[PDB]
């Protein structure tokens, strides 16, 4: 789940209780992924790990 | 206007709020409110839900729970300590409670 | 990515599309393309039926 | 009052519990939660109930 | 804005992008503890 | 009965003669004619585009 | 470099986590971890994920 | 519209939202715009654009 707030990720310190996620569904997670690593590698090799 | 019967609109004898899905509000149109993550839906405010999945449905009904305590704390102030059935003088026939039906 | 997502539906046939929004700042740029709406699951929900 | 009342930083209305560990008997069925009330908050149990 | 398109057979949508600056500090003054701050300008939080 | 076939549960419900509501005050409470947030800043400062 | 860079006292280079708690819904999955980063530690969350 | 209460125009900044227009069913915009014409240019001659 990602850009859900139905469904956001928590992220907090067990004695700071206070989430340091904030996910808007405004934000698209996903594409931004996609093209953040054609911008680093060479999106034509193949890597299992990550499928 | 051809038509006789009862004026929702006047007299106030509404029965189309079982009707409604969700609503959005957003100031700016970005900042969306209230945000700060009040609800189990911070993007909305989902007044019934289709499908259980998590099963955000109170009262043994369809209704959410967000939109539930809304309700009663906007008409009782009752919510934070507690759903109990709110005093008689409260509840006139232009309440919440005393026309929900399950 | 640094930018924020919007649809508008665009009617079957339709042509034109306008639309409304205002800023009280100054972003970066503008980026644009076109979706299906069957290939274009509804987000913001933990489910969608259609 | 505009102040001494609401917190301006985001935090959840109600919060939902899942259980840590949980026995189903051929009578009776036990489940045990880790109820945590964050800092700088309060909870009224008359508020909580089992979903 | 008005975008004039081919006509399709089907609904679509117009997948538009406001390029932004949606930057985050983290702040991690103790132990266990994350405190951080987020910031999208423009589009604050929507539009209204 | 032992003659019943297999079914389905549906639920819904009815509110008439009322109208949803959904105040603007930082806890959805009722602590004033004038509201809280009705009277912060953020506000009476600058306007703003509802939507 | 023989000096400030490595512990000479034992340590894991890869730690594994258990969920404390786990809920299994109709269309959706969510697990909880105590991600715990023992003293004169340092996590880059890069290197994590989840099996 | 003018001297009308019921459809008083408005222009105020969108920061100051207080309308700077105070119309008065009392007063008598529109006689009043006549006879000033009458006063600084000759109110024999025709001007399209105003009609």
């Amino acid at each position: 789940y990602y850009n859900s707030g139905g469904n956001l990720g928590v992220l907090a310190g067990q004695s700071s209780q206070l989430n340091a996620v904030v996910d808007l569904q405004d934000r698209n997670t996903e594409l931004s992924y996609q093209m953040l690593l054609a911008n680093t590698t060479d999106r034509s090799r193949y890597f299992s790990m990550w499928n | 206007f051809t038509y006789s019967g009862t004026i929702p609109y006047l007299d106030g004898t509404f029965y189309l709020s079982h009707t409604f899905r969700k609503v959005a509000i957003q100031f700016d149109s970005s900042v969306t409110w209230p945000g700060n993550d009040r609800l189990l839906t911070p993007n909305e405010f989902e007044i019934k839900i289709s499908v259980d999945g998590e099963g955000y449905n109170v009262a043994q009904s369809n209704m959410t729970k967000d939109w539930f305590l809304v309700q009663m704390l906007a008409n009782y102030n009752i919510g934070y300590q507690g759903y109990h059935l709110p005093p008689d003088y409260k509840d006139r026939t232009f309440s919440f409670l005393h026309n929900f039906i399950p | 990515l640094s930018a924020a997502n919007m649809l508008y539906p665009i009617p079957p046939n339709a042509t034109q599309l306008p639309i409304p929004s205002r800023n009280w700042a100054a972003f970066r740029g503008w980026s644009l393309t076109r979706l299906k709406q069957r290939e274009t699951p509804a987000l913001g929900s933990p489910f969608d039926p259609y | 009052p505009t102040h001494d009342v609401t917190t301006e930083r985001s935090q959840r209305l109600q919060l939902r519990f899942v259980p840590v560990d949980r026995e189903d008997t051929q009578y009776s069925y036990k489940t045990r939660f880790q109820l945590a009330v964050g800092d700088n908050r309060v909870l009224d149990m008359a508020s909580t109930y089992f979903d | 804005m008005t975008f004039e398109m081919d006509p399709i057979n089907e609904p679509t949508l117009l997948y538009v992008l406001f390029e932004v600056f949606d930057v985050a500090r983290v702040h991690q003054p103790h132990r266990g503890v994350i405190e951080v701050v987020y910031l999208r300008t423009p589009f604050s939080a929507g539009n209204a | 009965d032992p003659r019943h076939a297999l079914r389905d549960p549906e639920r819904k419900f009815l509110c008439d003669r009322t109208l949803w509501r959904i105040p603007f005050s930082s806890n959805f409470m009722s602590m004033g004619s004038l509201t809280d947030l009705g009277q912060n800043l953020l506000y009476a400062n600058a306007a703003h585009a509802l939507d």
